[PDB]
């Protein structure tokens, strides 16, 4: 019976359906709330829910030649944690 | 190394005391068993097509020709609630069986020894792992070796000095622009090229990308003295 | 690796938009709640299986513009930037070999086909350029003619065999990839393991629809037929035979789906283990990354699965 969110000017058409009450941007961030088909949702700043395309990480190209090598000079020691029932 | 190891366990003591989102796998085990037992005791209030939901309500009001009809709708409706609970607990026991065998495999490989498998006892080159206790679970602390700082160099696959090709025994060749050295692949230690670090095999008219250099002989100052 | 997702309405499958049927469904307890809770946990778990296998690294690498790999031709596994679908040539052949309104619906997956192929192109650029160092720390550049000198030493072979026979191993490597393009395109029975997932899940959906024509001892199989011919003193008896008949059909579909969801979960953990022991490094286990002495592996994309490519000695 609720039709308070059908005012308009926020409608964006996705592949899983349509998302109303949220704005669409053109940037790409790491999302936490999944929607479907790559579209995500978050809370970014006077703050509103935005929707964007899920990114896959920062770009990092590497050099490659016939006479190029990379040897490390220093190291760190790190301790992680794993929990299994 | 001992200063980086003692400062690494201190970063686990503040992460485990600030938030409780790290134990999310153990929280879903207790919450699923508490939700299955709560739903089973809530189905005793249903009717399943009978006149009442209390066995004393039907027995103390109706006649034994009719009392066998309404009780039959209650035994059939309650037997299907137990068959769903037992079957769901039998599938959940298969998930906890796959996690118990994985915890026993990491106890024998990562804890009681050293594994050479990539991304099994931690991210990186595994060195040590200490076990800890947990309610209905186990917690591992993987000590790993990770390189941090890098530096570019100019390499070559082999060298030849007097017609005979020289291959490196342990490591690769590097060059800072002037001379050539032999270093390892995980740490940079420049050493001079000698006969104890090389390996002679054939001539240098076959290997592509070979450069010209000199190989030091350790029998030069001792035989002249 | 994964399985397609589904969602079944509890009230729409039993009651055909009728209020007289839904008044009797509330006396059976929370049977409509447990069916939607079990199908929710399956659809979440199918999205987790594609993250432990493909999303192993979080740094997207790229191919260098100069293709100088020392006589090795990787022109069949690298993606094509000119095509609108960013896939390789072997990934295009693997896609063409695999083939309602009653409350049932199919939810789309989160990770689409273009984001899976970018994971494969990032892992292919790390194995060729960096090698076995992009899984333990940062990326270190090693030439491809010097990478196999360490891979030969891992199986007990000296580096004199590789360097003095570079024209023979590079010719056998390019001739081996070209044999896969003739073996897959001719025989279509090699992808029978992926077609057994979409066929056994389609038989369970057609069984729920064809079971709506059963009577279960009632007069007819239409809910509007019984409410139009009989009186509500007597109409509730025939609805009771149709509710209990359709409730055992929904409990059968969820229980058979929960057993099949455990084997895909058991197969996704095996694919996540081979994506780090055979691809990100060189393994020494016999009959794990192929028959013989394993050297390297290359991953490929596939619908509802993964396809490996081992290189042995």
């Amino acid at each position: 019976t609720w039709r308070v969110y059908s005012t308009g000017s926020n409608v964006f058409q996705t592949r899983a359906g349509c998302l109303i009450g949220a704005e669409h941007v053109n940037n790409s961030y790491e999302c936490d709330i999944p929607i479907g088909a790559g579209i995500c949702a978050s809370y970014q700043t006077s703050q509103s829910i935005i929707a964007y395309t899920m990114s896959l990480g920062a770009e990092n190209s590497v050099a490659y030649s016939n006479n190029s090598i990379a040897i490390p000079t220093n190291f760190t020691i790190s301790v992680t944690t794993e929990i299994l029932p | 190394i001992a200063n980086q190891f003692n400062s690494a366990i201190g970063k686990i003591q503040d992460s485990l005391s600030s938030t409780a989102s790290a134990l999310g796998k153990l929280q879903n085990v207790v919450n699923q068993n508490a939700q299955a037992l709560n739903t089973l005791v809530k189905q005793l209030s249903s009717n399943f097509g009978a006149i009442s939901s209390v066995l004393n309500d039907i027995l103390s009001r109706l006649d034994p020709p009719e009392a066998e009809v309404q009780i039959d709708r209650l035994i059939t409706g309650r037997l299907q609630s137990l068959q769903t609970y037992v079957t769901q607990q039998l599938i959940r026991a298969a998930e906890i069986r796959a996690s118990a065998n994985l915890a026993a495999t990491k106890m024998s490989e990562c804890v009681l020894g050293q594994s050479k498998r990539v991304d099994f006892c931690g991210k990186g080159y595994h060195l040590m792992s200490f076990p800890q206790s947990a309610p209905h679970g186990v917690v591992f602390l993987h000590v790993t070796y990770v390189p941090a700082q890098e530096k570019n160099f100019t390499t070559a696959p082999a060298i030849c000095h007097d017609g005979k090709a020289h291959f490196p025994r342990e490591g690769v060749f590097v060059s800072n622009g002037t001379h050539w050295f032999v270093t390892q692949r995980n740490f940079y230690e420049p050493q001079i090229i000698t006969t104890d670090n090389t390996f002679v095999s054939g001539n240098c008219d076959v290997v592509i990308g070979i450069v010209n250099n000199t190989v030091y002989d350790p029998l030069q100052p001792e035989l002249d003295s | 690796v994964s399985m397609t997702k589904t969602s079944v309405d509890c009230t729409m499958y039993i009651c055909g938009d009728s209020t007289e049927c839904s008044n009797l469904l509330l006396q059976y307890g929370s049977f409509c709640t447990q069916l939607n809770r079990a199908l929710t946990g399956i659809a979440v778990e199918q999205d987790k299986n594609t993250q432990e296998v493909f999303a192993q690294v979080k740094q997207i690498y790229k191919t260098p513009p100069i293709k100088d790999f020392g006589g090795f031709n990787f022109s069949q596994i690298l993606p094509d930037p000119s095509k609108p679908s960013k896939r390789s040539f072997i990934e295009d052949l693997l896609f063409n070999k695999v083939t309602k309104f009653n409350g049932l619906t199919v939810l789309p997956p989160l990770l689409t086909d273009e984001m899976i192929a970018q994971y494969t192109s990032a892992l292919l650029a790390g194995t060729i350029t960096s090698g076995w160092t992009f899984g333990a720390g940062a990326a270190l550049q090693i030439p491809f003619a010097m990478q196999m000198a360490y891979r030969f030493n891992g199986i007990g072979v000296t580096q004199n065999v590789l360097y003095e026979n570079q024209k023979l191993i590079a010719n056998q490597f390019n001739s081996a990839i070209g044999k896969i393009q003739d073996s897959l395109s001719s025989t279509a029975s090699a992808l029978g393991k992926l077609q057994n997932v979409v066929n056994q899940n389609a038989q369970a959906l057609n069984t729920l629809v064809k079971q709506l024509s059963s009577n279960f001892g009632a007069i007819s199989s239409v809910l509007n037929d019984i409410l139009s011919r009989l009186d509500p003193p007597e109409a509730e008896v025939q609805i009771d035979r149709l509710i209990t008949g359709r409730l055992q059909s929904l409990q059968t579909y969820v229980t058979q789906q929960l057993i099949r969801a455990a084997e895909i979960r058991a197969s996704a953990n095996l694919a996540a283990t081979k994506m780090s022991e055979c691809v990100l490094g060189q393994s020494k286990r016999v009959d794990f990354c192929g028959k013989g002495y394993h050297l390297m592996s290359f991953p490929q994309s596939a619908p509802h699965g993964v396809v490996f490519l081992h290189v042995t000695y």
